[PDB]
């Protein structure tokens, strides 16, 4: 048969109870009455077994869990979304080499790890009050 | 070339998979261990550099709350699907469930607190109230709980009379707000067969339809006796009809 009431996430089993889409926790394995629902769980959270890994940000959505590489760092293989830690393929990104950094003329793109900074070209003196090898040096 | 041990991160720990030393590119992550949880984009893992140095990670857990309550009443409004970190002070929306209603005299928010549980929930959305279930002409209804989504009313007719509808009906989803499933059976009273007509007998006041506790009487013609068998009467078993006795005859 087939029930005509099921939540917004379920399947009809029998004509008398339903069942909860993958991705998705009930309170009971049969939803017997109309008034139980079915809610997402939440993979990103803790507890969850799965865990993103390095330079990877989890991104709880319906129905499914999302990895991503943070920004400042891309994959190897171009696939951004993955479902566990042995496929992430996260790489800072080298903001020198791509010429998409905001340092000044006075200063040097020096990459980091997720970023950048900016150091004085050899033989220049950075003005009293600001400080060297950050984002807002200026030298003379 | 070579690496060393990595730093101490305060409030996190190293998956040191047993390695004594580290060549240069492998990578390590630290994991926020009890009650904390990563911020969104930080570094959680250092990488080996050329001559055995490590790059510089600040503390990148903070205290935070776990998941949002599940509640009866409302989910998690769409922004905040997506959320994990929820440190002191985080504010979450929601939104009524498919069979609930907005008191608009509370919040439907509550936040994250200091001692890493969410405020106390309440219930700023309760259940919608079906139409009133109005009356069965000659019919009875049983309304054992009430007329909130996701309760039964039976139904019932008056003795006399036969339903031709279903059993019970309860209240579920309908597109924007809730509504009976069946609609309001139908009573109709049940008839008795036909009157039986008497040989040399008239019987008195014949009407076009003859229903339940109605009493038939019978007389004789003139001269012919027994016209005190008495009469009989329409009785209903089972939606079939019967007469109780059998006629009267006369003699
Ligand atoms: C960790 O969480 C706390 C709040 O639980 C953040 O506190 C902020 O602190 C700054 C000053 O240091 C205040 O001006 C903000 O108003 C605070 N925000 C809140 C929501 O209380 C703290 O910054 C967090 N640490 C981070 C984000 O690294
Ligand atoms: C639902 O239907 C299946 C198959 O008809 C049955 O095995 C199961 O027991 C039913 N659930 C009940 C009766 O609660
Ligand atoms: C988790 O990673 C392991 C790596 O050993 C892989 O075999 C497995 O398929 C992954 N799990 C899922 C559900 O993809
Ligand atoms: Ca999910
Ligand atoms: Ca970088």
């Amino acid at each position: 048969g087939c029930a005509r009431w099921c939540p917004q996430n379920s399947s009809c089993v029998n004509a008398t109870a339903c069942r909860c889409n993958p991705g998705f926790s009930s309170f009971s394995e049969i939803i017997t009455t109309p008034t139980e629902t079915c809610d997402d769980i939440n993979e990103c959270a803790t507890p969850s077994k799965v865990s993103c890994g390095k330079f990877s940000d989890c991104w709880n959505t319906e129905g499914s869990y999302d990895c991503v590489c943070s920004p400042g760092y891309e994959p190897v293989s171009g696939a951004k979304t993955f479902k566990n830690e042995s496929e992430n393929t996260c790489q800072d990104v080298d903001e020198c080499s791509s010429g998409q950094h905001q340092c000044d003329s006075s200063t040097v793109c020096f990459n980091t790890v997720g970023s950048y900074s900016c150091r004085c070209r050899p033989g220049w003196k950075p003005r009293h009050g600001i400080p060297n090898n950050q984002k807002d040096t200026v030298c003379e | 070339s070579d690496c060393g041990l990595p730093p101490d991160v305060p409030n996190a720990q190293p998956a040191l998979e047993g390695r004594t030393s580290f060549p240069e590119d492998t990578v390590i992550t630290y994991k926020c261990e009890e009650s904390f949880v990563k911020i969104p984009g930080e570094k959680d893992s250092v990488i080996c550099l050329k001559g055995s140095q490590w790059s510089d990670i600040e503390e990148f857990c903070n205290r935070s709350c776990e998941v949002p309550t599940r509640l009866n009443s409302a989910s998690l409004k769409q922004p905040y699907i997506t959320q994990n970190y929820f440190p002191v002070g985080t504010v979450v929306e929601y939104e009524c469930r498919p069979g609930y209603r907005r008191e608009p005299s509370l919040s439907p928010k509550l936040t994250c607190l200091q001692n890493l549980k969410w405020s106390t929930a309440v219930e700023f959305c309760k259940k919608k109230s079906c139409p009133n279930p109005g009356e069965i002409r000659n019919g009875q209804i049983d309304v054992p709980g009430g007329i909130l989504f996701g309760a039964t009313i039976s139904f019932s007719c008056n003795t006399g009379y036969k339903l031709f509808g279903s059993t019970s009906s309860f209240c579920l989803i309908s597109g924007s707000s809730v509504q009976w499933s069946d609609p309001l059976p139908e009573c109709r009273e049940i008839y008795c067969p036909a009157p039986p007509q008497i040989d040399n007998g008239i019987i008195q006041g014949e009407r076009d339809h003859y229903g339940y506790r109605q009493s038939v009487t019978y007389a004789c013609n003139k001269g012919f006796t027994m016209i005190g068998e008495h009469s009989i009467y329409c009785t209903v078993n089972n939606d079939e009809g019967e007469w109780s006795g059998p006629p009267p005859e006369c003699r």
